[PDB]
């Protein structure tokens, strides 16, 4: 997404980022989510469960 | 060099004291202007009386 590459399950979200905030990075500074870069849909990001 | 307007509209009972709650400000959107700001002014709309 926007050149940032990671691998998790992409699932829809109930949280709603703000219209200048593209995205979310946790404490870990892991990506809690990524706002979709063609539509504005937020996309929750859940690594794959190990 | 990134500017940020917040705009926030909160009821306040006293006539020009500020209201002792917080107010959240939001940024309606980021503009990269690319140039540092050293001065600010108000605009006022005035009519010919």
């Amino acid at each position: 997404f926007n050149g940032l590459t990671g691998t998790g399950v992409l699932t829809e979200s109930n949280k709603k980022f703000l219209p200048f905030q593209q995205f979310g990075r946790d404490i870990a500074d892991t990506t809690d989510a990524v706002r979709d870069p063609q539509t504005l849909e937020i996309l929750d990001i859940t690594p794959c469960s190990f | 060099g990134y500017f940020k307007i917040y705009s926030k509209h909160t009821p306040i009972n006293l006539v020009r004291d500020l209201p002792q709650g917080f107010s959240a400000l939001e940024p309606l959107v980021d503009l990269p202007i690319g140039i540092n700001i050293t001065r600010f002014q108000t605009l006022l709309a005035l009519h010919r009386s």
